[PDB]
């Protein structure tokens, strides 16, 4: 198995070091909207 | 293991000594006799 007469091992290991951390982003979401809408209007008594 | 290499000439000079080991040790039987007694394995404490 390639040890040492004691045991230790002969060999180097590598372990493929783990990719980074993750960086999170949040953003503004808008969604339509619409207005308010005009009904007809009522003649008062009074000038302009 | 697979992490133990060698060549071809020196696996191929391990195994012969193998086989003179086994056959001049009597470990295998039918060994010629008048052949364990050449020079060569007469000598085999240096020639090993």
């Amino acid at each position: 198995h390639n040890l040492s007469i004691d045991g230790q091992p002969l060999s180097l290991a590598i372990y493929a070091e783990p990719t980074d951390p993750k960086a999170l982003l949040t953003s503004m979401v808008q969604a339509s909207q619409g207005g308010s809408a005009v009904l007809p209007g009522t003649l008062s008594l009074y000038r302009f | 293991s697979s992490a133990i290499k060698t060549t071809r000439l020196a696996e191929a000079i391990a195994g012969i000594q193998l086989y003179i080991n086994r056959a001049l040790n009597r470990i295998e039987p039918n060994a010629r006799a008048d052949v364990s007694t050449r020079q060569f394995f007469t000598d085999w404490t240096v020639n090993n």
